[PDB]
């Protein structure tokens, strides 16, 4: 009998990196999962599963919600199955799910002089990465027989590169903040039903 | 959150000293866990000091850190205090500072407004 | 476009501190770094500092009192041979990461200051 912790996550200055997803539980409460659709601030809305309308009789119990902020532009590689030469070597979703992404803007707060150069995001570690899992390879890429370790030789180069966003932004290519959430149903104690 | 990280020292540094080190979370109570990840260790060799994460989680061994150096790690007031032990002179004694973040992933790190890695001093 | 150059040195007897920066016409989310001309056929690694400014590295003979930064308001770069001894010598080559999409490629220069007895 508590108001749920969706108020004291939305509207922050910041979420997380490209490449760092935090899973988060939504503690007991009660409230309305329409809410989100009513609103009209969320231009962009896509998703798999039940009519937003409709998905209100079976209560979820497991909830895994999501955030960060990406370019606007990576909306296509957001989608199940993707089999993009870069979106699975940092993020890889399966088809075997039921939830919802949503998306908007985020140069609201991240503007000023000289543009953005906080986000770093990477391109390969070892190979291609199956979903829903992380790791930290500072190891450099290895194009040869000689390890480099460091030498900027046989096609050695660092694999995190940062944004670059200047204040005029114009092509929607301008960065966006992306929040993801996903609903599972068990037979066990649910958090948030009624 | 410190970025200094050292560790205690006995009469052979002039006198017995606390411990100094910080732990970096959101919150003290963020999880019941026992795990750690890197934790760059003194000297050139890396090895778990800590796998407690939180006020006595697990006793966990390592090469680094024996029975000659005491295995405990505690997060509350974001501070360390308890006594390391007693050594003899001629000795080195360093102890990592830092702390997990609260995230139901494993090799949980801070971020917004922290960077990988700490500094390196020893006293 | 971003210019790069190097034209300077100058060198006396042990002394204090020594500072030397490698001219950049500001950047803004580009890389850059400095390459030792090793007595071979190819040149070596020294350090890279991202935009950020993290994961910084160096090399086996700069651990200790060398430290480099950046300034958000001019991109100053300070350099290392802090403290020099009478055994050193200085000669690098300003690099511009060339693996980038900002206007082109560009290489830089560097100088052969050296010590003295």
């Amino acid at each position: 009998t508590n108001l749920c912790p969706f108020g004291e996550v939305f509207n922050a200055t910041r979420f997380a990196s490209v490449y760092a997803w935090n899973r988060k539980r939504i503690s007991n409460c009660v409230a309305d999962y329409s809410v989100l659709y009513n609103s009209a601030s969320f231009s962009t809305f896509k998703c798999y599963g039940v009519s937003p309308t409709k998905l209100n009789d079976l209560c979820f119990t497991n909830v895994y919600a999501d955030s960060f902020v990406i370019r606007g532009d990576e909306v296509r590689q957001i989608a199940p199955g993707q089999t993009g030469k870069i979106a699975d070597y940092n993020y890889k979703l399966p088809d075997d799910f039921t939830g919802c992404v949503i998306a908007w803007n985020s140069n609201n707060l991240d503007s000023k002089v000289g543009g953005n150069y906080n986000y770093l995001y990477r391109l390969f570690r070892k190979s291609n990465l199956k979903p829903f899992e992380r790791d930290i390879s500072t190891e450099i890429y290895q194009a040869g027989s000689t390890p480099c370790n460091g030498v900027e030789g046989f096609n050695c180069y660092f694999p995190l590169q940062s944004y670059g966003f200047q204040p005029t932004n114009g092509v929607g290519y301008q960065p966006y903040r992306v929040v993801v959430l996903s609903f599972e149903l068990l037979h066990a104690p649910a958090t948030v039903c009624g | 959150v410190q970025l200094v990280e050292s560790g205690g020292g006995l009469v052979q540094a002039g006198g017995s000293l606390t411990l100094t080190c910080a732990a970096s979370g959101r919150t003290f109570s963020s999880e019941t866990m026992d795990m750690g990840w890197f934790r760059q260790a003194p000297g050139k060799e890396r090895e778990f000091v800590a796998a407690d994460s939180w006020n006595d989680g697990s006793t966990y061994y390592a090469d680094s850190v024996k029975g000659r150096f005491t295995i405990s790690r505690d997060s509350a007031k974001n501070t360390l205090y308890l006594q390391m032990n007693s050594l003899k002179p001629e000795d080195t004694a360093v102890y990592y500072c830092a702390a997990e973040t609260y995230s139901i992933y494993e090799k949980d790190d801070s971020w917004g407004y922290w960077g990988q890695g700490t500094q390196v001093t020893v006293s | 476009q971003v210019q790069l150059v190097e034209s300077g040195g100058g060198l006396v007897q042990a002394g204090g501190s020594l500072r030397l920066s490698c001219a950049v016409s500001g950047l803004g989310a580009h890389r850059v770094g400095w390459f030792r001309r090793a007595p071979g056929k190819e040149r070596e690694f020294v350090a890279a500092i991202g935009a950020n400014g993290g994961n910084t590295n160096y090399l086996d003979s700069v651990k200790g009192r060398f430290t480099i930064s950046r300034d958000n308001a001019k991109n100053t770069i300070y350099l290392q041979m802090n403290s020099l001894k009478p055994q050193d010598t200085a000669v690098y080559y300003c690099a511009a990461r060339d693996i980038e999409t900002a206007e082109y490629t560009y290489w830089g220069q560097g100088t052969q200051v050296t010590v003295s007895s």
